[PDB]
């Protein structure tokens, strides 16, 4: 029974209809997945398949996949590999398992956030509101010692302990890493996961559009052109009476 | 005075069916070359800077 | 340091007029609540409202603001 | 019977018409048209659109009279008691 | 139980009946009627003269629906006209079967 | 017919249903809808075709597979929401032609409406369990509830639960019968359409103005085809438009949450169309006494034909109706934002309000009016 | 056709393509497979039908289902080998059907 707070709608680098993702911020903020949400929260339906469209080089995301996986493949023949190999790979799970995710969370069950989006309501500014908001429990008020006091959350106490501050950490660029830029600079990213063809398939919008206005007034000449006769009719009764 | 385009169209393609087709068939082929290509930049001139066809300019052999 | 465009541009918002105003409730609420918080009284409903045109404002500022 | 044959019998009815390249697929469309609009557009308008004007007032009538009946405890009862 | 009153319903009558397009768009009370398999012997009873000058109106009046475009307001239908041609040929019928029907009951 | 290469083949004998069935003159584009409708019917067919041949139903799996189908397969994005971006728009397509059948009350055509309506009836269903397939938790509680709503007959309830279940659970056989059902079903709806098509081409086209037209008709092959070529493609605009920019604005079911058998989510409602039917559901306080609502309701359409009392058909010439008309239109979208919302008591009421309300409307007003206008009119 | 149920509805005039066709005096047996034919055909379709509920096409699973169907399934043996039965039978049902075209030439049609 809480107030149901509603993001305000921030102006964003893919808001407009044409506008388009822009991957310097997504190749910085994968890397605090790569850092911070690679802890509890995973994805897992992405290959390394991202190469170029996160302008990865072809090496560049290739050796940088190569660090990431490694895990046994000696279990007699049976294995698995270390070292991924190919970018089909997805990535290791920090838990295998509810049972081991929820216990090491201690009762939360961190959800993966691959189309997260898409499934909570209000778009990005939901995340980047809770990503900002924490506030000084009211008089009155007291909460579950793990959960932490937004009015983003539902119950508006959550056991996430806010990860971003000023520069948690250090971007790729060397960008000065910023509390909210390190917040924002990731709400680009997985405004990008759930449609990786999203910029792509925008492309077919502006193509179909001067498509459009072709056929129509076109069609609508043809149509009439036909009908032209019939709302040209007269009649006549001149009967023999 | 001369016939005006299309009175020679006319005379020249619409009239024969196969004619009046064919021209059809043609003018599609060039169209969509050029029409592919030259719509492109219209999404691409505003979208800037923000793909890594700008971006990996930055990091793009090496 | 870094200061952030961020919390820097809260101050000039909740320098507007009905922030303070329902601030004030907070207050209001709290200062009601502060002997009386024994009873179920609580002002989370007010903090709620105070925050909620709070950003409205932040809205159409830092974004542009940042990077 | 073949369906345009037997269909019905009718008797000294006269019709005229032109080839459609005789003519224009424009003929004065927006100067002729425009007035039409109104006699249609004012002729049902009379009859249809009010209720749905009640409809939107209920819709923020309740609203807001939902919005109150929750929204605000410390109203019927104030945090006092 | 009306007699000034009366004269007092007419208005809408002639007003109702100007508040259907019928009016306006040439037709009569007669014209109008649902489809009935008494019509049916009813139009066949029809002179002509009667019968084809009902005609020649639907003819013309579906024409204008295709274009939406109303008679000039000054020739449309008006309210003291009417002819009711139609119903008393109707109304013969209509007994025929409650005679048939009534000696058909027993 | 002489060398006429419609008889050479006896089959195109029988294509001369069509080019020269007479047609009326004066037709709204509100009589595209018929040929329109099949329009949908067709396009869907490929869709869920080809997406059906990557997807597969097992119930640890199979959802999962689906992430896999517009991400890695050829262009698998654009065409899931193409057989789902068709649906509802299908559905807008339907009342519409329901809507024509009123306005002129053309259900004077008696079998024929019968047909109409059965023809409806399953096509619902349908995509009822076509929605089951995503696996999404709210696909998973909204087939929970129907079934667990089913279970109320006094006597012989219960087995029929778990028989259409298969077991206690929603588990695999719930699914993948369904599987079969959501894909199975729609092609004899295919095989019931020209039925309900056959009886039309006894009469003949129905016009506006409840006059028969016989005095003028037209050979449909060069005209109305034309204007369907217009209304046909018209469609396909707002579809294709919804699809890309704004894919999941009428997506608005937000789950591809993997259905969790324990968890619930905070809120459950059907789709968007449903749910005036799902509201009145919640009327009755009697759970028994909603379901004979709940099904009743629409059944109602059956019943028109019975009410028609006038003596001249088309509502544009009986001005008072039409208001009922219209009234009665709101209060179907009425109960569509009343339905759109949970079970407080504001609502509640209003809810309970427009229930007793909607009956009234077609049930008793319509009837009631027309007597009067008669004499009204001196019939 | 004075009040015939026949053409009440106008579809049971189309079902007098049936009940007063023609048809010769003396005829083989062999005649009876074109009839014959659709006969499998329908039986067919139910049991693959009901087979497949059950049934579930996994590159890695699916083979596992079938011996979950003709085992733990209600009298699932009996379904499965129906359907695979009819199949050649069916298929003698066509040649047959077939046979007699030639032996008669009737393909003159
Ligand atoms: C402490 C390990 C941890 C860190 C680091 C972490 N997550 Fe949190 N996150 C959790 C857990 C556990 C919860 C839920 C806490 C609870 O349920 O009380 C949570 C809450 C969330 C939620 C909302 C809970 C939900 O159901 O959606 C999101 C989204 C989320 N994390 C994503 C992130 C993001 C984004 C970051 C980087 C800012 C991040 N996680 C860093 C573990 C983590
Ligand atoms: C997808 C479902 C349907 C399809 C494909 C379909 C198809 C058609 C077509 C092609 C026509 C001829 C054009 C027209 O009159 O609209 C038609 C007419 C009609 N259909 Fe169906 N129809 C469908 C649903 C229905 C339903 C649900 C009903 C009634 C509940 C219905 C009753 C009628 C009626 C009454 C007509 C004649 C309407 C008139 O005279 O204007 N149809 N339908
Ligand atoms: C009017 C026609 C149809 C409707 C309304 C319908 C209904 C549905 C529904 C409700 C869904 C799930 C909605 C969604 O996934 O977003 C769906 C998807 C699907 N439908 Fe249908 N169905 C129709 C015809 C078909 C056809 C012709 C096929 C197969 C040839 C089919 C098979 C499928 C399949 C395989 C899916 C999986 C795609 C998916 O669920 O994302 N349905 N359809
Ligand atoms: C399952 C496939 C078929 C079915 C269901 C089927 C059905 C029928 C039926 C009901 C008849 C009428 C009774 C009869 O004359 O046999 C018939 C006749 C015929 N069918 Fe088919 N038939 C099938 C396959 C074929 C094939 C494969 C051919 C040719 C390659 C064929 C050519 C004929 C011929 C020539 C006749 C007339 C034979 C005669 O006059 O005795 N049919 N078929
Ligand atoms: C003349 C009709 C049909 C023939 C000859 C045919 C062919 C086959 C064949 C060759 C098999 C595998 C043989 C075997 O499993 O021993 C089979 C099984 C199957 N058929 Fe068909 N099919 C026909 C119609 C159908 C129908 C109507 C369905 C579904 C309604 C269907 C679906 C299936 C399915 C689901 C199986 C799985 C059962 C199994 O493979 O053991 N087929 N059918
Ligand atoms: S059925 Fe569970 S609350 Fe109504």
């Amino acid at each position: 029974s809480d107030l149901e707070l509603h993001p305000p709608s921030y102006p964003w680098s893919h808001r407009g209809l044409l506008s388009s993702l822009d991957h310097t911020s997504i190749r910085r903020g994968f890397q605090v997945y790569k850092q911070v949400c690679s802890s509890c929260h995973s994805m897992d339906y992405v290959a390394y398949r991202h190469l170029v469209g996160v302008c990865y080089t072809e090496d560049e995301a290739k050796a940088l996949a190569e660090e990431v996986e490694v895990q046994d493949g000696p279990n007699e023949d049976g294995e698995m590999f270390m070292r991924p190999g190919k970018l089909s790979d997805y990535f290791p799970k920090p838990y295998p398992n509810p049972e081991a995710a929820r216990a090491a969370n201690n009762g939360a069950l961190p959800p993966d956030l691959s189309y997260i989006v898409r499934a909570r309501h209000g778009g990005e500014d939901y995340v980047f509101s809770l990503l900002t908001g924490y506030c000084e429990p009211p008089t009155g008020v007291s909460l579950r010692e793990g959960l932490y006091f937004n009015p983003y959350f539902p119950g508006q106490a959550i056991g996430m302990a806010p990860p971003i501050y000023n520069e948690v950490l250090e971007f790729d660029d060397g960008t000065p890493a910023t509390m909210s830029q390190v917040a924002k600079d990731v709400c680009t990213f997985l405004r990008w996961a759930a449609e990786p063809e999203h910029d792509h398939r925008k492309r077919m919008g502006l193509k179909m559009l001067l498509m459009m206005g072709l056929l129509l007034p076109l069609v609508y000449a043809m149509k009439r052109h036909k009908w032209s006769v019939l709302k040209s009719r007269k009649l006549a009764y001149r009967p023999p009476k | 005075v001369a016939p005006t385009l299309t009175a020679r169209l006319y005379s020249l393609l619409f009239r024969r069916t196969s004619t009046f087709a064919l021209t059809i068939v043609v003018g599609a082929l060039f169209f969509e070359r050029a029409f592919d290509q030259g719509a492109d930049a219209i999404y691409e001139h505003i979208n800037e800077g923000k793909l890594w066809k700008h971006i990996k300019h930055k990091y793009e052999n090496k | 340091e870094l200061v952030d465009p961020l919390t820097t541009v809260r101050e000039q918002c909740e320098q507007l007029e009905k922030c303070v105003k329902a601030r004030e409730r907070l207050e209001l609420c709290d200062e009601r609540v502060s002997s009386r918080s024994q009873t179920e009284e609580d002002c989370t409903e007010e903090l709620l409202d105070f925050l909620h045109a709070r950003d409205h404002c932040v809205a159409h500022k830092l974004f542009n603001s940042l990077k | 019977g073949r369906q345009f044959g037997h269909l019905t019998r009718v008797r000294h009815v006269i019709t005229y018409s032109l080839s459609p390249f005789e003519q224009r697929a424009f003929p004065h469309y927006f100067s002729k048209g425009i007035p039409n609009v109104l006699r249609r557009t004012r002729a049902c308008i009379l009859r249809v659109a009010p209720p749905f004007v009640a409809f939107y007032l209920v819709y923020t009538w309740g609203t807001q009279e939902f919005e109150k009946s929750k929204r605000k405890n410390p109203a019927a009862y104030e945090n006092d008691r | 139980a009306v007699s000034a009153s009366s004269r007092w319903l007419e208005g809408i009558r002639k007003w109702y009946y100007n508040a259907a397009g019928f009016n306006k768009l040439g037709l009569m009370r007669d014209d109008t009627i649902h489809e009935n398999d008494d019509v049916k012997e009813a139009i066949r009873r029809l002179p002509e003269n009667l019968y084809n000058d009902r005609v020649f109106r639907i003819k013309r009046a579906l024409d204008l629906s295709m274009r939406q475009q109303i008679l000039p307001k000054e020739q449309w239908t008006k309210y003291e006209e009417d002819k009711s041609y139609l119903e008393p040929y109707l109304k013969e019928v209509i007994r025929e079967r409650k005679e048939r029907e009534e000696w058909a009951k027993k | 017919m002489t060398n006429i290469r419609k008889s050479h083949p006896l089959m195109k004998i029988v294509n001369n249903a069509f080019i020269d069935l007479p047609a009326p003159s004066n037709i709204s584009s509100w009589w595209n809808f018929g040929s329109l409708l099949g329009i949908c019917l067709i396009l869907q067919i490929l869709t869920g075709l080809f997406l059906a041949m990557h997807y597969t139903s097992d119930t640890t799996t199979a959802f999962s597979s689906v992430t896999h189908i517009c991400r890695d397969v050829n262009y698998g994005w654009i065409i899931r929401y193409m057989h789902a971006n068709g649906a509802s728009m299908f559905f807008i397509c339907l009342y519409m032609h329901v809507g024509r059948g009123l306005y002129y009350g053309s259900y004077t055509f008696l079998e024929t409406w019968n047909i109409g309506v059965i023809l409806l009836l399953t096509v619902m269903a349908t995509a009822f369990m076509g929605y089951v397939l995503p696996w999404g938790q709210m696909s998973f509680w909204g087939a929970t509830v129907i079934t667990n709503l089913l279970s109320a007959i006094p006597y012989i309830g219960t087995n029929l639960v778990e028989w259409i279940w298969g077991g206690f659970s929603v588990d695999k056989a719930t699914l993948t019968r369904f599987f079969a059902f959501h894909f199975i079903l729609p092609f004899i709806i295919m095989a019931i359409a020209m039925v309900h098509l056959l009886f039309l081409h006894e009469t003949g086209s129905n016009n506006p103005t409840g006059i028969s037209s016989d005095v003028d008709k037209i050979p449909f092959h060069p005209y109305y085809t034309i204007k369907d070529i217009l209304g046909a493609l018209l469609l396909i605009l707002a579809l294709m438009l919804l699809v890309l920019f704004a894919p999941d604005l009428l997506g608005d079911p937000d789950n591809y949450t993997p259905a969790n058998p324990l968890n619930t989510p905070p809120h459950i409602k059907p789709e968007w169309y449903f749910l005036f039917a799902y509201a009145i559901l919640r009327s009755i306080p009697n759970k028994l006494g909603g379901v004979l609502a709940l099904a009743f309701s629409i059944l109602i359409l059956a019943l028109i034909p019975l009410l028609h009392t006038s003596k001249q058909r088309s509502m544009m010439f009986r001005p008072l109706s039409q208001c009922l008309f219209w009234a009665l239109v709101a209060d179907l979208l009425t109960l569509t934002w009343i339905g759109g919302q949970p079970v407080e008591h504001p609502y509640i009421t209003i809810g309970q309000l427009a229930s007793v309300l909607y009956f009234l409307l077609i049930l008793v007003l319509m009837p009631t009016a027309g007597t009067i206008e008669n004499k009204l009119l001196k019939w």
